RNA sequence: UUGUCAGGUGGGGAGUU
RNA sequence: GGGAA
């Protein structure tokens, strides 16, 4: 456990924002429970106060998890190597495109998803977009890059490729 | 001006700005909805006004296409504060402003152009919105409990825990949370007690649906 | 000798001695003669038999469904579209499902990896039914692996409170972090410390505690047919210790002036009579402030007061005992105590 | 094929388990087959379809004088289709359930000519169609492959007066 | 509530090599 | 070339 300085802050409070945009709003500050962000090791961890304040108690070293992970605090300083932020990211969501049940298997293993696999769309998505992927049951499945928009997207080629895969529900048991 | 001096004008002025803001440079646009959300400090209905303003100027065609974003949500989460206050005082149509009058019209305006939004909501977000909407009405006419209550019957999404213990409550909170409950299981029971007798049944007809 | 022969043997002592009834046990089940002997006094010849019996027959395949992400029906439904057969696991669990037959993986399935329901044992389950957490409050786990049961905890309690779970081995502990993420409870902490010293070294005065203590695999010989032979007596005494050391712990972590109650559950994973009905008596005998509560579970076998020349105390027969022969799943004992002073 | 391709990448064992699925998403008889009784299942193509298709528990079997590969919550019977003792086990599965919905894939091998082998595919649907009125219950639904031939013509006659529609 | 003691955490801060 | 699907 140690306290986020300025630098780190801003480095991920822009990555969080391709994905949530200003909808980090509501995470970072909530009356009910004072719940802000925590660092350990290099692993970015969004926990309660109580949660801290137990965590007070618990050895750096020793404690290895607290709350819900972000993303390990990289070299290059950049995020997204857990996805335990799914359920987070998914319903603060700006942009969600749901892709059918021939697409979920392939993004479930990690491939990126193709067009003829896309169902539906926010239907004004730019290109290099941090969007959210969803399956019919509305259920959160990934993060991914999405280098296409529906203007062009409406009109394509079903084998072209659309959103890339950045991480996945798979990977937990994976 | 007429914003300025904050008279009782202000109900001819929005309708005006309202009909008159897709003729405006886009520019404006983004800074109309400024002035809008800076008259936050009748106060309930000014808000109103605002709110349902601000959703008509979003409304505009192509905003799409002309991504000029401004985060309409503080308007958002103003319309979900102000239901309370709408409930607390009271309100009369007797016999015989954004298009229309009588203030309950608007509310179920705003939400029905809320619910008209392509998508926008129905994303477990209605759902927390809707119930403060069934705590909202105990009071008032039955035809404007059963205009709310209708709003949700003919809404394309299928959750049914709306008029029933809820996800999470966020966005000012304020009511029970109930965090990851997830089960299919309150204001109705007690809405059958009222003084129009046709309330009750207007409740069986919703349990029942 | 040839097993028809060796299990007609058996039978008709069983009929009918014990020596010859132990050797033919032992030569068929491939059993310790210790650990034989040891079930064989503390169940009647014909339990022991129906025990030896059902220990070789696989138990089956139960998932907990999560309620803090999907409904039990839902499950259901997913699970038939999946064609799974899926059946609710009695009437004591609403969301326990036992799995018949399943055509695709288990624990591939999109519902299993998005976390609607995680695969746990049954008897998993009755711990947290006993334990039964409250929102808003302060939950310790002595044994956090695997994880099924702090996420049992987490879901009752409705991702509410916390939940402060110790886990000694550090490979176990990263596996139930990674279930925890998926299962996606919030307000859990994780630590990897000795759970005697987590009362005085890391925290203490818990709401409630629950201490599922390792055991000697009496109940999971399904699982891990290896304990039915590396079973020793100075095993059974060193996990027997190390139990009553971490229920020690966990009555002085636990706050008895805690609003929602000094409640502490004690669950063992065999039916061993020196395990669970010995480590309750010697905890309360270091703790009078502890008394022995109802477990509040519709099944399970009562505790044993008197066992050969061994009496426990009145209040014993409150602790839960479930055989596979009993109520088909895996042999464990629950205990409930609760603090005054 | 193509379709032969998608058999292998799909693990369907072969084409005309294609040809069933297509069925059943263009009439849907499969979705509501509680009961479906599957003459001439080798290789077990259109088991399969039918095993996926219809709702989990439902009354899967499959007779074929090849062997079969086993399938889950499927009754593979390696007899012949219509014999006196696999209709005796067809009926013994049936119970107070009827048949609902049955599908026919009777191939005759090449070889010979075409008329031969025309009128042995026809034969062998309608002496297969005979176990189906024996088996079927009201408003059931019979999917069989024939072999268009002059005959053709007097099968269809035959399905029009046995069934309400074609 | 407010004070006392003990314990945990502690490249947060101060000091030694 | 015809007839029928």
């Amino acid at each position: 456990m140690r306290p986020l300085t300025h630098e780190e802050t801003k480095t991920f409070f822009e990555k969080l924002a391709q994905y949530i945009g200003k909808n980090i709003t509501h995470l970072i500050d909530r009356p009910d429970d004072p719940h802000c962000f925590r660092l350990q090791k290099d692993r970015v961890y969004y926990v309660s106060e109580r949660a801290m304040k137990m965590a007070t108690s618990v050895a750096r070293q020793n404690l290895m998890s607290l709350g819900i992970c972000f993303g390990k605090f990289t070299k290059t300083n950049k995020f997204r190597l857990h996805i335990t932020a799914l359920d987070y990211i998914a319903q603060y969501a700006r942009y969600k495109i749901w892709v059918k049940s021939n697409g979920e298997m392939p993004f479930l293993y990690g491939n990126h998803v193709l067009k003829a696999h896309v169902g539906r769309i926010t239907d004004d998505t730019p290109q290099h977009q941090g969007v959210v992927i969803y399956s019919m049951n509305d259920t959160p499945l990934g993060f991914g890059v999405t280098a296409r928009s529906t203007l062009e997207l409406r009109r394509l080629e079903p084998t072209a490729i659309v959103a890339f895969h950045q991480a996945d529900v798979g990977e937990y048991l994976r | 001006k007429t914003l300025q001096l904050k008279g009782k004008l202000i109900g001819n002025a929005l309708e005006g700005v309202a009909r008159l803001s897709h003729l405006l440079n886009i520019e404006f646009l983004g800074d109309l909805l400024q002035v809008l959300r800076e008259l936050v400090m009748q106060a309930t209905r000014e808000a109103l006004l605002t709110v349902s303003t601000a959703f008509e100027i979003a409304s505009a065609q192509g905003v799409g296409k002309l991504n000029l974003d401004l985060d309409l949500g503080l308007f958002v989460q103003r319309l979900y504060k102000i239901i309370f206050p709408f409930s607390l005082n009271p309100d009369a149509d007797l016999n015989k402003v954004v298009n229309a009058t009588t203030e309950m019209e608007m509310l179920l305006k705003c939400f029905q152009v809320f619910f008209f939004k392509s998508k926008n909501i129905s994303s477990s977000r209605l759902s927390s919105f809707s119930k403060r909407l069934a705590i909202a009405s105990m009071q008032l006419p039955e035809h404007s409990a059963s205009a709310d209550l209708a709003l949700l019957k003919k809404l394309l999404s299928r959750y049914s825990k709306l008029s029933r213990l809820l996800t999470s409550e966020e966005q000012i909170g304020d009511g029970i949370y109930n965090p990851f409950i997830e089960d299919p299981d309150y204001e109705p029971f007690l809405l059958k007690n009222h003084y129009s007798p046709a309330v009750s049944q207007s409740a069986k007809e919703l349990l029942k649906s | 000798q040839d097993l028809s022969q060796i299990q007609l043997r058996i039978q008709e002592i069983v009929r009918v001695y014990v020596d010859q009834l132990l050797n033919d046990i032992c030569a068929y089940y491939g059993y310790s003669r210790f650990l034989a002997e040891k079930l064989f006094e503390l169940f009647s010849v014909s339990e022991a038999v129906e025990f030896f019996e059902a220990n070789e027959m696989p138990r089956p395949v139960t998932i907990r469904t999560n309620t803090l992400k999907t409904q039990r029906r839902e499950l259901a439904q997913a699970l038939i579209n999946r064609g799974v057969n899926l059946e609710p696991i009695g009437k004591w669990s609403k969301v326990g499902l036992q799995v018949f037959e399943s055509q695709v993986p288990i624990g591939a399935t999109p519902e299993y990896l998005a976390g609607h329901y995680i695969l746990q044992a049954a008897s998993s389950f009755l711990p947290v039914m006993a334990l039964a957490p409250q929102p808003n409050e302060r939950i310790l786990d002595m044994s956090s692996a695997p994880g099924g049961k702090v996420t049992y905890v987490a879901a009752l309690q409705k991702n509410t409170g916390i939940i402060f779970a110790n886990d000694s081995n550090k490979a176990r502990t990263k596996a139930l972090s990674a279930n925890i993420h998926r299962l996606g409870v919030r307000n859990a902490i994780v630590c990897n410390y000795d759970g005697r010293k987590f009362p005085n070294e890391v925290i203490g005065g818990f709401d409630r505690v629950l201490l599922d203590a390792p055991c000697s695999g009496t109940g999971v010989i399904y699982k891990d047919q290896s304990v039915k032979t590396n079973k020793s007596e100075r095993d059974f005494d060193t996990l027997s210790h190390l139990q009553r050391q971490l229920l020690l712990s966990a009555i002085d972590s636990v706050n008895a002036d805690s609003k929602t109650g000094g409640f502490i559950v004690y669950s063992t994973c065999s039916i061993t009579v020196d395990e669970d009905e010995a480590v309750i008596q010697y905890a309360l005998k270091k703790r009078p402030n502890v008394k022995l509560v109802s477990t509040g579970l519709e099944f399970g076998r009562e505790g044993f007061t008197r066992f050969r020349e061994k009496r426990f105390h009145p209040s014993l027969k409150l602790t839960r005992r479930y055989y596979p022969h009993v109520h088909n799943i895996d042999g464990f004992f629950v205990a409930k105590l609760k603090k005054i002073s | 094929d193509k379709w032969y391709k998608l058999a292998k990448e799909q693990g369907y064992r072969s084409r005309a388990a294609f040809k069933l699925v297509q069925l059943n998403q263009k009439y849907s008889f499969l979705e509501k087959a509680k009961v479906i009784i599957d003459l001439c299942a080798a290789p077990g193509g259109w088991l399969q379809v039918a095993s996926k298709t219809c709702k989990p528990g439902s009354l899967i079997v499959g007779v074929d004088l090849a062997p079969i590969k086993p399938i889950p919550n499927c009754h593979t019977f390696v007899e012949d289709i219509t014999s006196d003792k696999c209709r005796s086990q067809l009926r013994g599965y049936l119970k107070t359930w009827k048949a609902d919905v049955v599908l026919h894939d009777g191939a005759p091998n090449v070889g010979s000519a075409w008329l031969q082998d025309a009128y042995g595919q026809a034969q062998l649907v309608l002496m297969s169609m005979k176990l189906a009125c024996e088996f079927l219950v009201a408003g059931g639904t019979f999917v069989t492959k024939v072999f268009r031939s002059r005959d053709y013509n007097n099968l269809l006659w035959v399905f029009k007066q046995l069934f309400n529609k074609v």
